[PDB]
């Protein structure tokens, strides 16, 4: 197996010089060996990507997925760790930067079908990784406007050159 | 267990390469690198330029005030006496100032004899562009002046690089002849202007105003902007050609996306034609008089 | 198909294996402090005068019979024991321990401080940056009392010496992200503590190790935290009604 | 005086910043205050805050983002309190939203904020060669359909009245101001510095004098968002973006023996309490009428 | 029918990352004005409903303890009172349940 | 700004809903009655 | 493969050869061994030809390092700051001399595909073609179906 | 094609649906408030409304008596139905039951659940969704509109 998301939270940064901007706090957390399915957990992880912690918790509260409760517990534990261990005030000033789901060690069993035939059934386990960054959530990216499209098209036309000319 | 050492050593080399890619180390000094010999480097730098410098002058020019201050701080921190030799390093401030002055004067004279029609502001802008931080630092880095410059902060900021380069220039002026120094300046700074445009380094604001002032100086009444050719007016990308007529005589023409841009380009073309800095001008003469 | 998971981490301790240990656990120091010295509340005002503090500190060390008998027992157990030469050694040990904690030199910190002192000074600080310095000493450290505990079951005598220390220290504790957390590095704030050192007399080596750090109950409160702290209330079950205390 | 409007704005902002710096330097250290939460949701909550630095907005952030999104006003143990005004001593805080049982204080705060925003739009939507002087914000009750602001215009501007196009331009300017989030800051100053802060509007000087007369300590409450500074009673909303619907209903020229004043009446609804299109049209039609309530 | 060729990862992603299969964000989430917990606008509050359910379960447990049989149901109205309360004139003549707990704030006398 | 969905009945009070219904009904009745004579306008 | 590898245009460092030619090879460091049989060619080259090459080209700093190594190597560092490392493992003296001459003649630039075999600055002498450079102008500049 | 259909399919058929509705109605009568699936509660609302109307017809009505005998499986509830619910529902015309959707069940099925309650029961009031007070901004503006309308007449 591999365990690096847990150790990523043990890194120590050098003291900031007087005048440098305050570096936002980053907290890494992970839940290992969850009975939930990898893709089903990935759907929930993608649901709360880039959102605020409170809004993610609110969505997970009313989400009917089984892993919604697990992710809510993970977020609560991560917030508690950020408040207690790390020097992070304003516990509601955290946003989910990354939220990923991977697979783990599966279990192999026999699933009978009939006529003496059987298949391999995989009891699946998933790992959930979450990263919380202190600060307001980043704004969503708006679709490219017509003026920006025109600027890009004009730039592409102007960047042309006579190929195979000299 | 595969019995072998070549594969293990090759994989260790691969791991070192991967580590280097993952975390790039900070740049280190060429002198601090193992293969280094300062006297041999100085001699090679002198010989590679087809020049005859003085070793003492080069050593004087290649030291810096920041380096001297760092050495003095180390001396004070260590508690050893270095006032006998460290204080006699003979900082290159005088050499750098002499190099700056001589280079500016020589470039001004070169541009005046090459383009008599260039105004004082134009020639000053050209000299400042040639002596600017970017060009001088690029030349010094390509000539490995940065590696031979004794200074802390191995990045060697642009002011330090320019100071070292002009100190080397002043040392060359003191060692060899002024004509040889002028030839070196021509070969290593004017060549950076090859293929460049006058306005790219002049950065004027009112081409039309400058053109009308130049025409007034040259005893020309006024330029008239007339639309010569165009391609599309209601299209998303119109193209216009504006020409300048003095006494109903076309002096220059310029294309543009809009009429104002075309007129500005025509004024720029007329100004370049009047000053002689044209794409069809005489190439710079690189010979031995 | 018949495969199961393994490696279930559990911590279950039983009295039988603890009592069936072939070798007893070797302890270099005691658990805590047996006799805690209670300082008078007027020490803060007494410290304003030099002789009015020094004479009292000298008189109290001599008038106590327990301290004198403890010093006599220490001297008879180990020769070349001088009370007058002790405060300088204690001050140097404290300064070097603070420097080692600043430098994260755990080996030297273990050599200096004892096993009852190391965790209390390493636990909450192992993941933070410390910038501590020594600038001045307003009052020289003063030996207040000396205590000794003798356990006859193993024939072990542990001697602890209490020294009042009034120091001028500058402390700056940073965060793991590099931001300042506790205090500034240029303020020479004054502190007054009581360091209790422990030394095993039976041991032939017997290094002096700092054991306890006593603060007076009337000591001024510590400097405020730079951040803001929210204290949650009691979590209430749906069937439980809240009670507001008055 | 030969002063450009931008120069006046710069001078007012600089003086306000100097007063704020003096207020901040008044406290040399960071004192810890224990603030209780007396709200119905989470009783017994304790906040360890910095004196004259922490804010009820920071307390709401400590609680949860829902409090920041919903709660507009703070009741510090005896009185309303805006979110961006630093706390002074240990106390208890209760948060107040739009949909509370007795939201009247929040309604007054929103009314005053809308009046101040309309005055800010009016003062800068007029030509530089003309003179525009804001008088005050008459506190009319929530029963009245529009918030009113008093403006004295140039003498040659007393003939014409703004048309539908002008009202729509004012509404567009107000919406543009809303689009950019400008927090409301409350600063406790004295009449001695308020006089030099304003120094140009005689009506504003008279308002400052009459507001300082009733205060024995000569304390004047100033509010500033962006580059606009005005004096008003009570706290204000923390954020401008709370105002979602905003319209400049009409103007009514009231003529007195000394001068004639344009009373601009406008209508606004917050994001939490936005209404339907027909309801908004009916409310605007009601607000078109004259509102007269000064004492 | 059997598949003809293995579906590539790009096709799989384009199939199972479409917004139709993605979980939509619900904008009806609100906080309960009473207890401050989360609830939907068209659904009752879970916390308050749990409190009411607990109280009702206790009341029904006591009223079933009062009736020793399964088919012994009251033929008249029933009234529940808490400690420190007495039946009024309009509450008299009905079956009476008495609780040791005090009257909750949400529960009105009426 | 994660604004929630709002309908016309969410923010109204008990006494106001009948008032709104009446203010819509009579307005619609007046609008319909106004156009009842198109040939004379 | 052009699509697989990188590419660059035909360029010269610091416009070399315009005013004067500068040898782009700055330093040349040989690392060899005295007892390894593979270092025979490097040892013989150091014995014979390194002094003549140094005399012919004084602008390059030549370093020689015998060390307990198995792979004899040559590191050339150019004025561009580029470092090119080659192996002289089991090569004859003629091959070593040819490699050294090739390194000296190289400009130190990246050995990748050159898009064009030519590089001319401002090739628009006497003008550059535009769709209006061959179309005669009508009287008054009128459009084909525009009436004045 | 399910056009013009008012009865939804439940259980193992029509008789199974009738029996399930009868059991739910018996439980509702016995406990004065029950919780079940949202569809089941919605279906049972009509039968609960009809049962009160049948009980209001009188104790001596043989049709109502046999209807109660069929529906109320527990015969101890029939006297309760005819002597408690019917007497207390006299002036009320159709406001006999209240139905509210509760959050989904904590079981893995996550079914949509509702709760039905007979009005005037001896149970703690449910957290009914209360309208905003008239002191709100929009409510006060509507009050001003109402006052203006009243003054105009
Ligand atoms: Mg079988
Ligand atoms: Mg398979
Ligand atoms: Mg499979
Ligand atoms: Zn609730």
């Amino acid at each position: 197996i591999s365990r690096k998301w847990e150790k990523k939270n043990k890194i120590v940064y050098p003291p900031q010089l007087p005048g440098e901007p305050r570096r936002p706090a980053e907290i890494y957390h992970c839940r290992r060996q969850i009975k939930y399915s990898k893709d089903k957990m990935w759907y929930l992880a993608k649901l709360i990507r880039g959102m605020s912690i409170d809004q993610a918790l609110a969505q997970l509260e009313f989400s009917d997925k089984k892993g919604a409760q697990i992710i809510k517990e993970v977020l609560l534990e991560a917030q508690d760790m950020a408040v207690r261990d790390h020097n992070v005030e304003f516990r509601s000033n955290l946003y989910v930067a990354e939220s990923t789901s991977g697979r783990g060690q599966y279990l192999k069993r026999i699933r009978y079908h009939g006529r003496g035939r059987f298949g391999i059934m995989e009891k699946v386990f998933c790992h959930y990784f979450v990263k919380l960054v202190e600060g307001p959530p980043p704004p969503r990216e708006a679709p490219k406007t017509a003026v920006a499209h025109a600027r890009e098209y004009i730039q592409e036309l102007r960047n042309r050159t006579i190929t195979h000319a000299l | 267990a595969k019995k072998g050492f070549r594969a293990a050593y090759r994989f260790q080399k691969e791991l070192e390469r991967w580590r280097l890619l993952r975390c790039p180390p900070p740049p280190v000094r060429r002198s601090e690198k193992p293969n280094w010999d300062y006297h041999a480097e100085i001699q090679a730098f002198g010989h590679r330029l087809q020049e005859t410098f003085s070793l003492d002058l080069l050593k004087t020019a290649f030291v810096n005030s920041c380096y001297i201050k760092s050495e003095e701080a180390k001396r004070q921190k260590l508690g050893i006496d270095k006032e006998a030799a460290l204080l006699n390093l003979k900082d290159n401030q005088e050499l750098s100032e002499q190099g700056i002055s001589f280079s500016q004067t020589c470039l001004t004279q070169f541009f005046e004899d090459a383009f008599p029609d260039l105004p004082t502001e134009g020639v000053t802008s050209l000299v400042d562009f040639l002596t600017s931080e970017e060009v001088v630092c690029h030349v010094a880095r390509n000539l490995a002046v940065e590696q031979l410059a004794l200074s802390a902060e191995f990045p060697v900021p642009p002011p330090v690089l320019r100071q070292t380069f002009f100190a080397v220039i002043g040392a060359l002026l003191q060692s060899s002849g002024p004509e040889r120094t002028a030839l070196f300046i021509r070969d290593f700074l004017i060549t950076q202007m090859t293929g460049k445009e006058l306005f790219e380094m002049w950065t004027i604001t009112n081409p039309m105003g400058l053109l009308v002032e130049e025409l007034k100086k040259r005893k020309i009444s006024a330029p008239e902007s007339r639309l010569t050719r165009q391609s599309g007016s209601t299209t998303a990308l119109p193209v216009y050609f504006v020409g300048l007529y003095c006494d109903r005589k076309l002096i220059a023409e310029g294309p543009g996306e809009t009429v104002l841009v075309a007129e500005e380009e025509a004024a720029r073309v007329a100004l370049r034609k009047l000053f002689g800095f044209t794409e069809n001008r005489r190439p710079w003469d690189y010979s031995k008089p | 198909s018949e495969k199961e998971f393994v490696e279930h981490a559990r911590k279950a301790g039983l009295v039988i294996p603890h009592e069936r240990l072939e070798r007893p656990i070797h302890l270099a120091c005691t658990a805590g402090i047996f006799d805690a010295y209670v300082p008078p509340e007027g020490d803060a005002r007494i410290s304003s005068l030099s002789k009015e503090g020094l004479a009292q500190r000298a008189e109290r060390l001599k008038k106590n019979v327990a301290s004198q008998l403890s010093i006599r027992k220490i001297r008879e157990s180990d020769p070349n024991f001088k009370i007058k030469d002790f405060p300088e050694k204690a001050k140097d040990i404290f300064i070097e321990a603070h420097l080692c904690l600043n430098n994260s030199d755990h080996d030297r910190l273990h050599t200096l401080v004892t096993e009852n002192c190391f965790p209390d000074m390493v636990w909450d600080i192992r993941y933070k940056t410390v910038r501590w310095s020594f600038v001045e000493s307003l009052e020289p450290p003063q030996v207040v009392q000396v205590r000794c505990s003798s356990l006859m079951n193993q024939g072990n005598i542990y001697g602890q010496v209490t020294v009042r220390m009034h120091t001028r220290q500058t402390l700056a504790i940073y965060d793991r992200f590099g931001r300042l957390m506790y205090g500034q590095e240029d303020v020479p704030r004054d502190v007054l503590e009581y360091v209790v050192f422990e030394k095993h007399l039976v041991d032939p080596y017997g290094s002096w190790r700092m054991h306890g750090k006593i603060i007076p109950p009337w000591a001024p409160p510590k400097q405020p935290i730079l951040k803001t702290v929210m204290i949650p209330g009691p979590q209430l079950k749906p069937w439980e009604e809240f009670e507001e205390p008055q | 005086s030969q002063l450009s409007p931008t120069e006046l704005i710069e001078m007012q902002n600089d003086l306000f910043n100097k007063e704020k710096n003096r207020q901040l330097s008044l406290t040399p250290r960071t004192e810890k205050i224990e603030v209780k939460h007396v709200g119905k949701t989470d009783p017994g909550t304790v906040f360890v805050m910095n004196k004259n630095i922490s804010t009820p907005y920071s307390c709401a952030m400590h609680l949860s983002e829902w409090y920041c999104r919903k709660s507009i006003l703070a009741l510090v143990d005896g009185q309303p309190w805006d979110m961006y005004k630093p706390l002074t001593k240990s106390c208890e805080i209760k948060f107040l939203t739009f949909k509370d049982d007795d939201p009247g204080e929040v309604n007054k705060a929103y009314w005053r904020s809308c009046a101040m925003m309309m005055g800010c739009v009016i003062e800068r939507a007029f030509k530089d060669e003309y003179v525009v002087s804001l008088v005050r914000a008459p506190e009319v009750p929530v029963i009245a359909g529009a918030f009113c602001y008093d403006v004295v215009l140039d003498k040659r501007l007393d003939e014409w009245m703004p048309t539908k196009e002008n009202l729509h331009s004012f509404t567009k300017d107000a919406r543009a101001l809303i689009y950019k989030d400008l927090p409301f800051e409350t600063l406790e100053v004295e009449a001695k510095v308020a006089l030099e802060i304003f120094q140009h509007n005689k009506y504003k000087l008279d308002f400052i004098e009459e507001k300082a007369s009733q205060n024995p300590e000569r304390i004047v409450k100033l509010h500033r968002f962006g580059d606009f500074i005005d004096v008003s009673e009570g706290p204000l909303i923390p954020r401008t973006s709370i105002c979602f619907q905003y319209e400049v209903s009409a103007v009514h020229n009231l003529q007195t023996q000394s001068s004639l004043v344009r009373r601009f009446q406008g209508l606004s609804l917050p994001v939490h309490l936005r209404a339907h299109f027909t309801i908004w049209n009916k409310l605007l039609e009601r607000s078109r009428k004259m509102v007269t309530e000064d004492k | 029918a059997a598949p003809k060729n293995r579906r590539s990862i790009e096709v799989n992603r384009c199939r199972r990352r479409n917004p139709q299969k993605l979980i939509k964000v619900k904008n009806n989430i609100d906080v309960c004005p009473e207890c401050g917990h989360l609830k939907q606008k068209h659904i009752l509050c879970g916390y308050c409903y749990e409190k009411v359910r607990k109280e009702t379960a206790e009341i029904r447990r006591q009223m079933g303890k009062q009736e020793g049989g399964p088919f012994r149901a009251p033929t008249t109205e029933t009234v529940v009172l808490y400690s420190g309360e007495t039946p009024s004139e309009q509450d008299q003549g009905k079956r009476i349940i008495e609780r040791e707990r005090k009257r909750p704030s949400w529960f009105t006398q009426n | 700004h994660g604004k929630s969905v709002t309908w016309w009945d969410e923010h109204l009070s008990e006494e106001n809903v009948p008032f709104v219904k009446q203010l819509v009904s009579d307005e619609n009745k007046a609008q319909l009655a106004s156009k009842l004579c198109p040939l004379k306008d | 493969t052009a699509r697989g590898t990188a590419s660059r245009f035909l360029t010269s460092v610091l416009h070399n050869g315009l005013g004067r030619y500068v040898q782009q090879l700055q330093r040349l460091s040989f690392s060899l061994s005295r007892d390894a049989p593979s270092s025979r060619g490097a040892r013989e080259f150091v014995e014979r030809e390194v002094t003549d090459f140094a005399r012919r080209n004084p602008g390059v700093v030549i370093y020689v390092n015998p060390r307990p190594c198995c792979v004899p190597r040559v590191v050339a560092e150019y004025l561009n700051g580029a470092v090119r490392e080659e192996s002289i493992h089991c090569k004859s003296v003629e091959e070593i001399a040819a490699l050294v001459q090739k390194l000296a003649d190289q400009s130190g630039l990246d050995v990748i595909r050159i898009r064009k075999p030519f590089h001319t600055d401002s090739p628009s002498i006497q003008g550059q073609w535009h769709p209006f450079t061959n179309k005669p102008t009508t009287l008054g500049g009128l459009r084909p179906r525009e009436v004045q | 094609i399910s056009h013009g259909r008012v009865f939804r399919r439940l259980g193992l058929g029509p008789e199974s649906r009738i029996h399930l509705l009868q059991n739910l109605l018996t439980g509702l009568v016995r406990h004065e408030r029950i919780e079940a699936s949202w569809a089941r509660v919605d279906e049972l609302r009509g039968y609960a409304e009809k049962l009160i109307d049948y009980g209001k017809l009188g104790d001596t009505n043989e049709r109502a008596m046999r209807m109660a005998d069929f529906w109320l499986t527990e015969k101890d509830l029939i006297p309760k139905l005819f002597q408690v619910l019917a007497p207390r529902f006299q002036g009320q015309n159709g406001g006999y039951t209240r139905m509210l959707q509760i959050p989904n069940r904590n079981e893995q099925d996550r079914a949509k659940m509702a709760v039905i309650e007979y009005k005037g029961n001896c149970l703690p009031p449910l957290p009914l969704p209360r309208r905003d007070s008239n002191l709100t901004l929009l409510n006060q503006l509507l009050q001003g509109l109402r006052q203006d309308q009243e003054a105009s007449s």
